[PDB]
């Protein structure tokens, strides 16, 4: 019960982070450039970096968790 | 093709896959056996605590393991097409 | 060659049509 | 030599019989459509835009898209065809032309070179080969360049799914099957965003 | 642009469809079809077209580039409606399927599988009817739009 | 005594009648068909390459892959037809023998001795059996080559959709549908191994 | 709304020319024949709503509804003798 | 008519399915949570047990409802029927 | 067709499916309470692990119930024939 | 069925009108067919049963066993040499 | 057909699938087993920990007995084939 109260309250602060990440990745992954589109290296890095950018902030919020149920 | 050439082609593909899983799902498991042995010395019941510790380091392994990963499924994409010929003759 | 075959085609029948008018 | 009026007649009735085939095969309209069609699938709604809209909507872009092109086979064809300036055999060749550069624009030099040594002609210029060798080329390179975009507007639904499975593991419910919650997550990212405004420029600017 | 808004309606009867763990589309589609002839909206779509061949003439104009990609552009207003329409009922979907959730997380033999299908779609058929409660508002700010974007096509 | 002009002419527009028969049954289009259909399902895409697409690119490959057969009855069968060198007899045998040939290379032999078996007439050499044999024989070869090369493509997108199923059980993420999350990694797979021009190109080397 | 489009000024409904009522007469007879036709699709509906929920309640989201449904929307137009209703209806409509 | 008097129509029918659907779903989801509970108290964790039980009662439910779900259908449908002079006036 | 006729068809249909339906699922569920009670007693929380033997007494039961199965849909067919002059007069 | 639906006196199959052989003859074609049809559908629908219970055993329950079952199912048909012996059969069923 | 023929077909059929599931399945019951009873042992539960072992092991089974499962199924599509004439008259 305690642990599921604790994460909505993180979502309350570190879900708008969240968001933010979110929109970020959306917002860039939808405007490409013909360079881009073109090579495929530089589609896995993108992917790369939308797959790190969106570790950081998941982990806050999954540690949160984890925090509070140990306590 | 000869049924033989099909057990070889199946062999090959579930030794694949089983390499493929077997590199990500090592970590995870070695570090959920961590976490149960921390809570067999605490005492706590708790069930949910280890589900963090098992996605990060999952996270960890595709990203070391990300490009020997798709390589190897690549060069085998390319492998199947070599011996289509083969196959086919 | 074989690409050749439908431009001769159209072109006889062109050249009928033309000296027919 | 020009070809008579009721031979030009012939011909313009032919190519309005396969006017869907030079949609689909010679214009963007085969990009379009697969990467509408992975936005559809990448979201929860199967059929839910429905075919009907979709095709509509793409007949739309690619009428924007082919704008330039369509203007250009106006200009250089259909005027001096109109006023008498040109014969037919030639008003052709200055139409085909357009659609020519246009589809070298929108494909990539290894195509070319697989279908060329395939059709077993001789060449040295990719400006002067067949449109009929040029054409399995095109669209080979469209279907190709239409799964990179549709792989990279897969990725930022995938990241909402798979953030709300572990959010709702973490919290111990392994009961709750994520796709039900992560819809309106996924659909109002989508509007917040105006992801189709986004879609539309990194689409109709991608033929260039 | 017809097509367009009983479709999106269409779109907003799969979004609940869906979020109720679940044709929903037709019953949708079929009102709104009622919607388009109580409100003489076939009527003003003749009265469109006819006021094309004034201010459109038949010889000189066509549609443009600009016209072609404002219809193109459709789309993104077909989810951007849709959404706002079952925003309120999406969010109660959710919320109370949440509740259930975390309220019978205590014992993880009951779980939800199947009896969670059941009483996901119970309410899922409640919240429809409180949408088809105040969906005709909705209907009239998107025939405003979309009549906005038929006149902007013949130019008047 | 070869046909007259107007029986030839009554042969020649019956062979037009036929001719999705021909390019359906005598041709390489089936092969290609099936075996695009089946890349087509293999991934989580059900109908987004669409059918006209997808013939459109098989009309073009059977096109190039059947151009040195379609050039040997032009100039063994047409060209001395059209120069006033053979009997119309004898060049409608001119252009049947290297269709006959072309199709007894891409045959198998088990399908010829059930046809020939079938049909009930003593032939013992492979190369002198009538077209109503071969015909049947050729086509089912062609059925049969078709699902091998189906179910060598299909093989890896098996094992990318055992792997996406396998890493989400052992998070415990049962509820999560493996399809969705597993096909942005099938087009991942497809575009940087160069999928569309690869498989056109081994289709094209296949017939030989 | 036809007379308005045809640029004709009539005063009184009764007095249209022919020309502009023949169009009138069929939208107009259209629009009746989608409101009835719709509204007889209702009970057709409700039965598809029904079987639908009750396959997905059970777990059974593969078996398509319409499969099932089918013998009972049959049913229901038998029972209520639809064959004879929808034409006495139909009869009665005009005037 | 008024497209108010279609809303009215359309949520009179939703209405019906829902006391349709509510007649046969919750006899299955009182069983339901009856065995939940059950297997909790006596700490059973078999989670495909409790389906035949639901599915018991869903027919029996059918069986039992089969008289007043026809008389209501066939009355609907008859009361769209005289509601017809609506739309004509 | 009248409205009491239609539901005895029924009734007799979901009767049917019923007997069926229960006869099938009894065995497996009779095994799979078995083997969660032998894991409460033990004390082991393995899931999967009722799964095999309740798919073995599915298919014998199968085995076991094909002809007692087979010879009631083809009597239901017989009855339902033989029903037909009643039905319509 | 069809001599006593006729309403004709016949005394011996070998000698009946062909007006009521065709209805006959077509109508016992199409049974043969299915009882040919049920036997190539086994050995597919074992395969399919076969692979969903080993996917159901590993615990993915949201995996389709369709996808998983069709290269097996091509493959079934092919080493068999499926397009030969269907055919060697259905030619062979007439005597 | 006559009904009893049908039956053996049916119960053949099931007879092959539960050869073939019990095969490749009973090695994977048995290593969820042996895990469960160790961390009953070391009084661990962990719900994911008991994947991988079932896994590599349900992958070798089907890699073993590769040729029997296609022997099996060639041979059982053979007996159809040959059963036929038996049936048709």
């Amino acid at each position: 019960a305690s642990v599921l109260i604790v994460g909505a309250i993180s979502l309350m602060w570190f879900g708008e982070a969240l968001a933010r990440s979110l929109f970020s990745i959306m917002s860039r992954l939808f405007d490409l450039q013909r360079e881009e589109i073109f090579d495929t290296a530089k589609l896995f890095d993108i992917a790369l970096g939308a797959m790190t950018d969106l570790l950081f902030p998941l982990f806050l919020v999954l540690a949160t968790l984890f925090t509070a149920a140990m306590i | 093709m000869t049924p033989e050439m099909f057990v070889e082609l199946f062999r090959e593909a579930l030794w694949m896959v089983l390499i493929m899983v077997c590199a990500i799902i090592i970590p995870s498991l070695l570090i959920g056996l961590i976490v149960a042995i921390f809570q067999a010395a605490t005492s706590i019941n708790e069930q949910t605590l280890s589900f963090l510790p098992r996605l990060i380091v999952t996270l960890l392994a595709l990203m070391l393991f990300g490009h020997w990963m798709t390589q190897m499924l690549m060069e085998y994409f390319y492998g199947l097409i070599e011996r289509l010929p083969q196959v086919l003759y | 060659d074989f690409n050749d075959l439908l431009t001769k085609a159209i072109n006889n029948v062109n050249t009928l049509q033309k000296a027919s008018g | 030599e020009d070809y008579s009026v009721t031979l030009q007649i012939l011909a313009l009735m032919t190519m309005l019989g396969f006017l869907p085939a030079m949609v689909i095969l010679m214009t963007s309209f085969t990009r379009i459509v697969v990467v509408m069609s992975i936005l559809r699938q990448a979201m929860g709604l199967q059929q839910t835009p429905s075919n009907q809209v979709i095709i509509g909507i793409a007949l739309f872009l690619t009428f924007f898209v082919m704008s330039p092109v369509l203007n250009e086979i106006n200009d250089k064809a259909v005027q001096p065809y109109l006023n008498e300036q040109v014969t037919a055999r030639e008003a052709f060749d200055a139409a085909q032309a357009p659609m020519k550069a246009f589809m070298l624009k929108q494909t990539r030099i290894k195509d070319l070179e697989t279908f060329v040594t395939m059709s077993g002609e001789q060449v040295d210029n990719p400006e002067d080969v067949s449109m009929a060798v040029l054409i399995p080329a095109f669209i080979t390179s469209e279907l190709k360049t239409a799964f990179q975009i549709g792989f990279m507007l897969f990725l930022p639904f995938l990241i909402i799914d798979l953030v709300v499975a572990s959010v709702l593991m973490a919290m111990g419910m392994m009961m709750l099957s994520p796709m039900i919650v992560s819809l309106p997550f996924k659909l109002m990212l989508f509007v917040l965003v105006d992801g189709w405004n986004l879609i539309l420029s990194t689409l109709a600017g991608s033929f260039a | 642009v017809t097509q367009f808004m009983i479709q999106t309606f269409v779109l907003l009867g799969q979004i609940l469809g869906m979020q109720s763990s679940l044709l929903l589309g037709q019953l949708f589609m079929f009102l709104t079809t009622m919607f388009f002839l109580a409100t003489d909206g076939h009527l003003k779509m003749l009265q469109l077209v006819v006021f094309s061949f004034k201010t459109l003439p038949i010889g000189s104009g066509s549609l443009n580039a600009v016209d072609f990609r404002e219809m193109a552009g459709w789309l993104g207003i077909m989810f951007q409606t849709a959404l706002s329409m079952s925003l309120s009922g999406i969010i109660a979907l959710l919320t109370i399927n949440l509740s259930f959730g975390v309220m019978t997380r205590a014992a993880p033999q009951l779980n939800i599988f199947s009896l969670g299908f059941a009483f996901a779609l119970m309410v899922g058929l409640l919240l429809c009817w409180y949408i088809l409660a105040g969906l005709y508002s909705h209907y009239e700010m998107f025939w405003t739009v979309g009549e906005a974007q038929i006149c902007r096509l013949i130019r008047l």
